[PDB]
Order: C-alpha cells, then sequence, then structure tokens
C-alpha cells in the first residue's frame, strides 16, 4: 500500500488522531525494498503483533485464574497458583518447542508464494492483503479446517463488514499490545501500571526467556 | 435492509416518546438513540421484555407475600420425597420460596422460559406468521402462535397460544392495540422500578 | 489576534494599565511560528492558568473548610483537619491518576484540530478563539453534557455579553492565580501573605509540584 493508503487507513481507524507516524518507519526503506513493500511489512507486523497480543491478553487472564484443561498431564504437572508468566516456565521445554514450531509451520504456510497465489492473494510485501492467512488447500495431506474461520462463519461477509472488521482488528490490536504489556510490566515491576497495584501477581523471571534452560547454552531433551 | 415502519431513527423514537408520555418526551442522556436500526429494535424489544418480566415478577411477589399458596403437592409421585406448596410458602419470602424450590423444578421452569424465548426469536416462525425478527424490522414483543397447523407446527397439536389464549383482546380497535402497547410500556417501567424496590427492601 | 488587537484587548481589560508587557513575550516567535501564533499560545496559556486558578481557589477554600460529600467513602475515610495539599497527597494514587488522565484527555480534545474544524473553529495558535473547548460530538460513544455549559445557560447569550465575559474571565483569573498562589505560599513560607495570617492557613511541609 502507498503512504496515501496508510493515511486513509489511519483516518478511518481514528479520524481525530489520523496518520501518526512520528518515527517515519513508513518512510524508511526496509532492506532497500520500495515504500509500498515496507508499508506492507509494517502493516503485517502491526496486525500480527495485535493478534498475538489479543490472544496473549486472554491467555494471561486464563492462566492467572488457573482455568486449565481437565484431561492433560502437563497442566496437572504444572503447580497451581503460579503467576501466569511462571505457568509458561513450569512446562516441559518440549511443549514450548512445539508451540513455537507450530507457529513456525503456520507462518511458513502464510508467506508461501504458491499457496497465496493459488488461493488468489499475494504476499503482503508484494501488494497482497496484509493480515491474510491462506487456507490449507495445497497442503501435502488433507486437514479438516483452516486457521481463519475453521468453521464457516464470515464465508458470506460483505466487503464493507470486512473493512470494518480489519479496522477494528488494528485498533483492538493496538490496545491489546498495551494491555498485555501492562500485565507483564505490573507483574515484573510492581507499581508500574498504577491501576493494577495488588491485582497482577508479581514475578521475578524474564518473560522474554521462553525456555528455562538456555537453548543456546544447555537445552533439555525428551 | 429494513423493510417496515418500525422505529429506526431518533425521530421515530421521539414520536413514540411523546406518544407514551407528552411530558417527558425522549430522555436519552446516554444517546442510545444515535444507533443503527437493528440496535434500536433490540433496545425496544429489551425494554418490552423487561416490562413483561417485571410485571409478572411484581404480581407474583404480591401473591406470594399475601400467602395464597397452591393446594397441590409439588413432588412425590414418581417415587420421590413429598413436598407441598404450603411447605414452599412456609420456607419464607419470595426469594426464599425460590431457594426452597427443588433443583429440577427450577431447571424445568427455566427450560420452559427458554422455550418461549426461542419460539419468539425463531425468524421462520414469525415469517410463517406475520412478522420478522425485531432486529430486522419486526414488531418488538410479538410472540408467535404456539397452536398451528402449518408445516411449522409441533408434532403433537398444542391447545392454545401464550398470548391471547381465548381472545380477551378479541377485536380491540386497530389503534387501541397501540394504545394498549403505550399503556403496557408505561406500566412495565413502573413495575420495573417497583420490583427492584421490593427486592432492595 | 494581531499585536495591535492585543494592545486593544489589554485596553479593554483595563483602560488605565494598557499593554503592560515588560518582558515583551507577545513580540516573539515561539518554536519558529508566527507572531500571531505566539499571541494565540500566550492567550490560551493565560486563559487556562486563570481557569485552573479560579477552580483552585474554590477548591482550596472547600478543602480548608473540610467540606466533603455525604455519599463518598474515600473522602469521608480520609483524615480531617488536614491542609488541602495534605488532602491531595493522601488521596489514593489511582484517584490522582484518574484525575490527571481525564485532564490529559481534555487537553488532547481541546488541542485536536480535527474536532475544532468539525465545529467551525481552529487551533488557537493557527488563528482561532483562545480558550474554546470543543463539544463531545465526535466521541466514539455519544456522551451527554458537553464540558462548557453542560445545561445550556449561555446558548442564547449575545456576542457583546460574551466578549464582556471573556474580558472578565481574563482579569478575574489574573487575580485568581495570585490568590491561590498566596494560599500555597502561606501554607509554605509563613508571613509570605500577611492578611491570611489570622485565618491560619493550614501549614504544609512538601513541594506541591512534585507528585
Ligand atoms: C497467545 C498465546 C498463548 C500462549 C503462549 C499460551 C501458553 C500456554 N497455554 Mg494457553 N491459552 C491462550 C493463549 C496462549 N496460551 C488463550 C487465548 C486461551 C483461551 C482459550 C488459552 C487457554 C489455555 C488453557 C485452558 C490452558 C492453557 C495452557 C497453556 C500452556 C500450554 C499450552 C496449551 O495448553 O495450549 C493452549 C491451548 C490452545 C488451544 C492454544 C491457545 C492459543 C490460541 C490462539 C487459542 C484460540 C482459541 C481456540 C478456539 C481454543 C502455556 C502456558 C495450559 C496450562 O496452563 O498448562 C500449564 C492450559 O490448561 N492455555
Ligand atoms: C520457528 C518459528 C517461527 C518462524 C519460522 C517465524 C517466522 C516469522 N515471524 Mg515469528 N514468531 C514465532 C515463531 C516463528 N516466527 C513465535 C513462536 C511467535 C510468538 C507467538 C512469533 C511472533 C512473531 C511476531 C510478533 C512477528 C513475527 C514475525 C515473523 C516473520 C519474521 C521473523 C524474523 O525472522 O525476524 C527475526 C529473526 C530472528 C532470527 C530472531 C532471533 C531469534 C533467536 C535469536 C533464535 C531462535 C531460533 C529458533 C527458535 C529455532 C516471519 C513470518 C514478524 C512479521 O510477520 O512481520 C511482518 C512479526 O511481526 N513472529
Ligand atoms: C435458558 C433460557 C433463556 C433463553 C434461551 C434466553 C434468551 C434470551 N434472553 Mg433471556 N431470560 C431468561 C432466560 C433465557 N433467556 C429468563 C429466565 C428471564 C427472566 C428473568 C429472561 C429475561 C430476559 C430479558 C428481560 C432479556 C432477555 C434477553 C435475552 C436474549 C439474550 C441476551 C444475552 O445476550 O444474554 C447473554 C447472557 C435472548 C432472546 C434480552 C432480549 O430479549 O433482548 C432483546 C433481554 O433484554 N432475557
Ligand atoms: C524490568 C523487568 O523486570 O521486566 C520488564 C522488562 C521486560 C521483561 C524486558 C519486559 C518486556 C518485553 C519487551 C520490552 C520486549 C521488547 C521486544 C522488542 C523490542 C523486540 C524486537 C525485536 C526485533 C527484531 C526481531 C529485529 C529484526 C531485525 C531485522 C530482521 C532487520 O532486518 C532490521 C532492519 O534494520 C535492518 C537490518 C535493515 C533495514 O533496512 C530494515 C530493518 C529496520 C527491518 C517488560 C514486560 O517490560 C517487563
Ligand atoms: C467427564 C467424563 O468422564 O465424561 C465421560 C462421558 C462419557 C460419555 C461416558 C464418555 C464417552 C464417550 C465419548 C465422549 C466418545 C467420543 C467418541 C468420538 C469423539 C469418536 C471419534 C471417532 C473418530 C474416528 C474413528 C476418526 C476417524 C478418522 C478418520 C477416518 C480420518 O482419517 C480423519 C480425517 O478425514 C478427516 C476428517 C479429514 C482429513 O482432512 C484428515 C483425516 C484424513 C485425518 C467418556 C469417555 O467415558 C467420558
Ligand atoms: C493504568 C491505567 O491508568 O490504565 C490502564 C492500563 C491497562 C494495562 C492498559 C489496562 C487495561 C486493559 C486493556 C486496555 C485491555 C485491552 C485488551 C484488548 C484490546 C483485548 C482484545 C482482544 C480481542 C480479541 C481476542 C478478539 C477476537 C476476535 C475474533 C477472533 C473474531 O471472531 C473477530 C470477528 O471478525 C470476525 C472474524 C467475524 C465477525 O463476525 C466479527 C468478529 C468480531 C466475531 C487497565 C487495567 O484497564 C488500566
Ligand atoms: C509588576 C510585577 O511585579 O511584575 C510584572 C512582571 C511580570 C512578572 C513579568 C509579570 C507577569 C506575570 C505574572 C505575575 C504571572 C503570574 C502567574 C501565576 C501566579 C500563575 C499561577 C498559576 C496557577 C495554577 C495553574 C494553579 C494550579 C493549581 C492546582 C491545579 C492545584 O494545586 C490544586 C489544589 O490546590 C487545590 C485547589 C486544593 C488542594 O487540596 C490540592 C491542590 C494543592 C493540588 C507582569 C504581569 O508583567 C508584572
Ligand atoms: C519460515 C521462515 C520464513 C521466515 C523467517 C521469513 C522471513 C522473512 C522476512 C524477515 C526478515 C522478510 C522480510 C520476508 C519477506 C518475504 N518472504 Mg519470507 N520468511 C519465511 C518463509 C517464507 C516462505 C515459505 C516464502 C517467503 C516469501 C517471502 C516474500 C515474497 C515475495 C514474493 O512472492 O513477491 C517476501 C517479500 C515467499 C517467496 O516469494 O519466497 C520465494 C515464500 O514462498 N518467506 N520473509
Ligand atoms: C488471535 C488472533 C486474531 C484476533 C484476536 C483477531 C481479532 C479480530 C478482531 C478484533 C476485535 C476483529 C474485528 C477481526 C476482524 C477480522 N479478522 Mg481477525 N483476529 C485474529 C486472527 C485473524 C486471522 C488469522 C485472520 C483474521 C482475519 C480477519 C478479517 C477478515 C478480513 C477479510 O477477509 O477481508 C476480519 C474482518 C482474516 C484476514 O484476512 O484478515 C485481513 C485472517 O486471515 N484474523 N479480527
Ligand atoms: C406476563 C406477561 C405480560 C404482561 C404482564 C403483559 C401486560 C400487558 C398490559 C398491562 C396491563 C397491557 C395493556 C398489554 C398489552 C399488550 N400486550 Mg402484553 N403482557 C405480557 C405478555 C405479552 C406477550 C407475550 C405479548 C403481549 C402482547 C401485547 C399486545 C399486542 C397485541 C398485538 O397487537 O398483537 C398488547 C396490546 C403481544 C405483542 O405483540 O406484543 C408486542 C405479545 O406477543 N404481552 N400487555
Ligand atoms: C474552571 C474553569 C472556568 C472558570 C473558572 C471560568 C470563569 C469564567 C468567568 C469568571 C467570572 C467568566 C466571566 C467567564 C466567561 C466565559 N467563559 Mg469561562 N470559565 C471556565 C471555563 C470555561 C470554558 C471551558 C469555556 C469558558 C467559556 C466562556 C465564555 C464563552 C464565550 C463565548 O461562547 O463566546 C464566557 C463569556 C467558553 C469559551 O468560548 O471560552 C473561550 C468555553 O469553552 N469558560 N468564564
Ligand atoms: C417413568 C416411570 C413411571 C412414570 C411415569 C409417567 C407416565 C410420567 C409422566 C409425566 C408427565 C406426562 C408429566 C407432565 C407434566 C406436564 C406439565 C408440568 C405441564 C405444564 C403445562 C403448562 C405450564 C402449560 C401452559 C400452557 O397451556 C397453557 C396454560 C395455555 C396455552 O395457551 C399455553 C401453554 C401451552 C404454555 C412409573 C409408571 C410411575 C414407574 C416408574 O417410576 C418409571
Amino acid at each position: 500500500e502507498t503512504k496515501a493508503d496508510l493515511e486513509a487507513l489511519a483516518k478511518d481507524l481514528n479520524p481525530a488522531v489520523g496518520f501518526w507516524d512520528p518515527l517515519a518507519l513508513s518512510d524508511y526503506s526496509f532492506w532497500g525494498t520500495s515504500q509500498e513493500a515496507t508499508i506492507g511489512f509494517l502493516r503485517e507486523a502491526e496486525i500480527k503483533h495485535g493478534r498475538i497480543a489479543m490472544a496473549g491478553f486472554v491467555g494471561y487472564i486464563v492462566h492467572s485464574n488457573d482455568i486449565r484443561w481437565t484431561f492433560d498431564k502437563v497442566a496437572a504437572s504444572v503447580p497451581t497458583g503460579l503467576p501466569a508468566p511462571a505457568v509458561w516456565d513450569a512446562i516441559p521445554d518440549i511443549a514450548k518447542w512445539q508451540i513455537i514450531l507450530f507457529v513456525g509451520v503456520m507462518e511458513s504456510w502464510r508467506e508461501n508464494k504458491v499457496v497465496l497465489e493459488a488461493e488468489g492473494q499475494k504476499h503482503y510485501m508484494s501488494g497482497g492483503k496484509p493480515g491474510y492467512f491462506p487456507s490449507f488447500d495445497l497442503l501435502p495431506h488433507p486437514v479438516p479446517f483452516p486457521l481463519f474461520d475453521p468453521f464457516g462463519i464470515s464465508k458470506r461477509a460483505t466487503e464493507e463488514k470486512k473493512a470494518k472488521g480489519r479496522l477494528a482488528e488494528i485498533n483492538n490490536g493496538r490496545l491489546a499490545m498495551i494491555g498485555l504489556f501492562g500485565f507483564l510490566s505490573e507483574a515484573t515491576v510492581p507499581g508500574s501500571v498504577p491501576f493494577l497495584k495488588g491485582v497482577v501477581p508479581a514475578y521475578t523471571g524474564e518473560v522474554m526467556a521462553p525456555f528455562t534452560q538456555n537453548i543456546f547454552t544447555a537445552p533439555t531433551a525428551l | 435492509p429494513w423493510s417496515s415502519s418500525e422505529i429506526k431513527d431518533k425521530a421515530g423514537l421521539e414520536a413514540l416518546a411523546k406518544k407514551l408520555n407528552p411530558t417527558v418526551g425522549l430522555w436519552d442522556p446516554l444517546g442510545i438513540a444515535e444507533t443503527s436500526p437493528e440496535t434500536i429494535g433490540w433496545f425496544r424489544h429489551a425494554e418490552i421484555k423487561h416490562g413483561r418480566v417485571a410485571m409478572a415478577a411484581f404480581v407474583g411477589y404480591c401473591v406470594q407475600s399475601n400467602g395464597i399458596h397452591f393446594p397441590w403437592n409439588i413432588q412425590g409421585w414418581q417415587g420421590t420425597p413429598v413436598v407441598s406448596f404450603a411447605d414452599i410458602a412456609a420456607a419464607g419470602g419470595p426469594a426464599d420460596q425460590w431457594d426452597a424450590l427443588s433443583t429440577p423444578a427450577k431447571l424445568q421452569i427455566l427450560g420452559v422460559i427458554g422455550f418461549l424465548e426461542m419460539w419468539s426469536e425463531t425468524s421462520v416462525v414469525l415469517k410463517a406468521d406475520g412478522q420478522e425478527h425485531y432486529v430486522r424490522g419486526g414488531k418488538p414483543g410479538y410472540f408467535p402462535k404456539l397452536s398451528r397447523s402449518d408445516e411449522m407446527a409441533f408434532p403433537h397439536p398444542v391447545p392454545l397460544n401464550l398470548w391471547d389464549p381465548f381472545g380477551f383482546t378479541s377485536k380491540m380497535t386497530p389503534e387501541r392495540k397501540e394504545k394498549a402497547l403505550l399503556a403496557e410500556v408505561n406500566n412495565g417501567r413502573l413495575a420495573m422500578i417497583g420490583i427492584f424496590g421490593m427486592i432492595s427492601a | 489576534m494581531d499585536k495591535s488587537g492585543l494592545e486593544g484587548f489589554a485596553k479593554e481589560l483595563n483602560p488605565v494599565v494598557g499593554y503592560w508587557d515588560p518582558l515583551n513575550l507577545s513580540n516573539g516567535e515561539f518554536w519558529g511560528d508566527s507572531n500571531s501564533a505566539t499571541i494565540g499560545f500566550l492567550r490560551e496559556s493565560e486563559i487556562k492558568h486563570g481557569r485552573v486558578a479560579m477552580a483552585g481557589f474554590v477548591g482550596y477554600i472547600v478543602h480548608a473548610n473540610d467540606i466533603r460529600f455525604p455519599w463518598d467513602k474515600v473522602a469521608m475515610a480520609a483524615p480531617k483537619g488536614l491542609s488541602p495539599q495534605e488532602l491531595w497527597d493522601v488521596t489514593p494514587e489511582a484517584a490522582k491518576w484518574q484525575i490527571i488522565l481525564t485532564i490529559a484527555f481534555l487537553e488532547f480534545w481541546r488541542e485536536n484540530s480535527y474536532i475544532l474544524s468539525k465545529e467551525g473553529e481552529q487551533h488557537y495558535m493557527r488563528g482561532g478563539k483562545p480558550g474554546y473547548f470543543p463539544t463531545f460530538s465526535e466521541l466514539p460513544h455519544p456522551v451527554p453534557f458537553n464540558l462548557f455549559d453542560p445545561f445550556g445557560f449561555s446558548k442564547n447569550a449575545s456576542p457583546e455579553k460574551k466578549a464582556k465575559g471573556l474580558l472578565a474571565e481574563v482579569n478575574n483569573g489574573r487575580l485568581a492565580m495570585i490568590g491561590l498562589m498566596g494560599f500555597l505560599s502561606e501554607a509554605k513560607v509563613p508571613g509570605s501573605v500577611p492578611a491570611l495570617a489570622n485565618v491560619g492557613i493550614r501549614p504544609y511541609a512538601g513541594e506541591v509540584m512534585a507528585p
């Protein structure tokens, strides 16, 4: 998308705030590629981070209140009452490494030229749709559902509703990237979020440290 | 898209507001009249349904506080313990009577209530009848007939309908129905404040 | 407003004083804008300082008299006999943050040129009315009661009455800053303001401008 398209998108997301890039990432040519592709990468980054942060907000609320799956042994193995950041550290590293590799397979599926062009879209940097996820039609083996709408809902949605939904996606993502980080910052830095004092359990570890044992130095195996 | 004369704008809301009461008019500080037609219809039907439930709850509260209990036995036919409506009445005030009600009795009552709710919400039933869903241009409050012979009829015949089982409305005049709707909205609001007052007391 | 208009406005504020500008701040270009922009910024600053000072004078009296609402728990639980500054400092931190963040949102709304232009006004530096707080029509949800004149007592007022009111606003705020700062000075360094010495301005032992 062009910077004019970004201005229009910003003025539709929030008419009053409008286009509010004060650091000019929209202008810096990333890897030497054109502005129309840096805009695509930046917009895909915004959508993706907002997605992961919205999911992370809901997941943090779920983990802090120990609403766990009833019929699994890993959840039972993890002690109860831990902070939500620690509910991640108390897991077998082999499960962390499979969550991460699941996201890896999915983000390899997404960026694939062949799947995207078979379904009709292109890469987000090649003028495609930022925040699209191709279905598993060209998958080696069959699979029951896709990722976006595994069921049928929004197979018959108007383009107006889709545009409204993408605007709401971007806005809610911008807000959730701040809410989830409010949770993390209040956990690891007490009195950092003034309104959550005494609400978020405290935490000592590093939320940017996925595995307990350092993979770069000494991993663990199963 | 809406295809009916149902209220879908603050102008129509104001018209209905002067109709229900010339004095107050439209009292909308939160500005929920500044919404889409579908949301306006949703709010209208929500107000109507709160009116229904509040009026029924107030009259039930009055009867139960007076103490006009039923003369039957509520349990103890299919090899269960015996409980009487006299026992339920002696349990306490209306909330205590509800608490004293057995659990499956509560579940069955709530199930019938949900059945009526879904018979209301089912668009196909209203369109077999003369209406649509209240969000997509339907009259807020219309209960479809439970007695019918159409394809959308129960496997076993039902004797009567929920509203007007014996035609006490009969033929109320084509606009005195709307008069009664107005009176119903006002009485529903009054019963709403009343029942919350009794619960608070 | 041009500087000729500024001299005129000063004359209307006080025929005797005239344009008393010993520092000549009106004749300047702050951040490299125009002189009209500098005048607009100084006018908005003066109006806003007078407004906050007028409200602060009333608040200081109201707090010093220990006048508190009959429905709140926080204030009623807070200790009595305190100075207003002590009362603010012992208010809950969350309450202070909500107050300051709502003030932040109001400042953002006032500065937002999209909203002013939708209401037929502009930002004060760029040429417009200094001190005009826009309505809340553009809000995501439709609140009632716009900030200025929520109940609508000045809707039918005349332009001449409004101009007189703005002049009164500026002058009354000018002495309001002096009054509130007199209270703060007397709570701080004693004998700063002689006249209040009899009433017993409740002493305060902290720097107010350090939350
Ligand atoms: C204090 C305490 O206890 O807790 C605190 C601290 C703690 C734990 C840290 C917390 C946290 C989380 C935080 C702060 C997380 C921060 C994460 C962050 C900041 C992650 C950057 C990723 C960057 C990447 C992947 C770069 C790719 C780089 C690549 C691939 C490039 O090519 C770069 C590029 O330039 C080139 C080379 C050429 C240019 O032409 C183009 C561009 C520009 C693209 C909390 C929640 O605040 C709590
Ligand atoms: C709390 C508690 O204790 O509750 C009690 C309750 C109760 C009721 C007493 C109990 C029970 C009974 C239950 C719940 C029974 C559940 C039975 C169930 C759910 C039975 C599924 C069969 C699926 C099959 C055979 C799959 C075939 C799979 C085939 C043919 C495939 O290849 C699938 C696939 O082709 C797709 C679809 C699409 C392709 O893209 C991908 C592939 C090729 C892979 C329990 C267990 O005691 C628990
Ligand atoms: C300290 C102070 O002073 O302040 C603050 C600081 C701080 C920390 C910021 C605070 C906070 C909390 C905040 C702001 C939290 C924000 C959290 C956020 C923003 C969380 C979004 C989640 C969205 C999800 C999961 C959406 C899924 C949506 C999905 C999967 C959909 O189905 C989309 C959908 O389109 C489809 C595909 C089909 C259509 O039919 C329509 C629908 C919608 C169904 C505090 C505590 O309040 C106080
Ligand atoms: C002749 C001479 O001498 O000088 C010449 C030269 C000179 C100096 C250049 C000139 C000038 C300019 C002057 C004199 C400018 C003066 C400006 C001035 C004096 C400006 C005050 C602002 C105050 C504010 C905003 C207060 C906020 C106050 C707030 C928000 C509060 O503290 C609230 C609160 O208190 C309550 C209400 C209750 C308590 O429970 C809690 C606290 C404490 C939190 C002149 C005009 O040319 C004259
Ligand atoms: C899973 C690992 C993985 C990672 C970590 C990763 C990272 C990055 C980064 C971050 C620094 C950038 C900036 C970037 C950019 C592009 N990636 Mg890429 N990518 C991965 C996987 C794939 C796959 C499977 C494909 C692919 C593609 C493209 C195209 C499309 C161009 C076009 O078609 O015009 C562009 C512009 C597709 C392609 O064309 O590949 C020849 C394709 O098939 N990527 N990719
Ligand atoms: C956990 C992650 C996650 C969250 C929390 C989340 C939240 C929201 C919200 C927030 C309130 C709204 C309102 C919203 C709306 C839409 N989402 Mg979205 N979404 C997530 C994930 C995905 C994925 C994977 C895809 C996707 C999409 C769409 C489209 C389709 C538009 C179109 O087809 O034009 C619309 C309208 C698909 C797409 O193509 O987006 C461009 C797609 O692939 N979303 N999404
Ligand atoms: C126990 C609950 C309950 C109470 C306490 C109650 C009280 C009053 C009072 C107060 C004294 C009046 C005056 C009144 C009047 C009307 N009620 Mg009402 N009513 C209750 C329940 C239902 C149901 C289920 C329906 C309904 C309706 C109508 C119609 C429309 C007739 C038509 O034109 O078809 C009119 C005029 C039907 C409808 O269509 O509502 C939009 C409908 O389905 N009522 N109703
Ligand atoms: C706590 C804060 C506060 C105080 C203590 C205060 C005191 C006084 C006094 C003192 C005795 C007078 C005499 C006075 C008079 C006027 N005030 Mg004023 N005022 C405060 C706040 C605001 C705000 C937010 C606005 C405003 C306005 C006006 C207008 C409208 C003129 C017009 O409509 O043309 C007139 C005449 C509005 C405006 O346009 O100001 C540029 C507007 O938005 N005021 N105001
Ligand atoms: C299983 C078993 C046994 C048994 C048994 C048997 C046969 C059990 C049978 C139980 C049975 C058959 C129980 C019915 C209840 C019906 C109710 C509550 C109806 C309410 C009806 C109501 C509230 C109706 C309301 C309305 O109609 C009104 C007033 C006017 C209409 O316009 C509108 C509607 C329709 C809403 C043995 C033989 C004892 C041995 C052993 O134990 C095993």
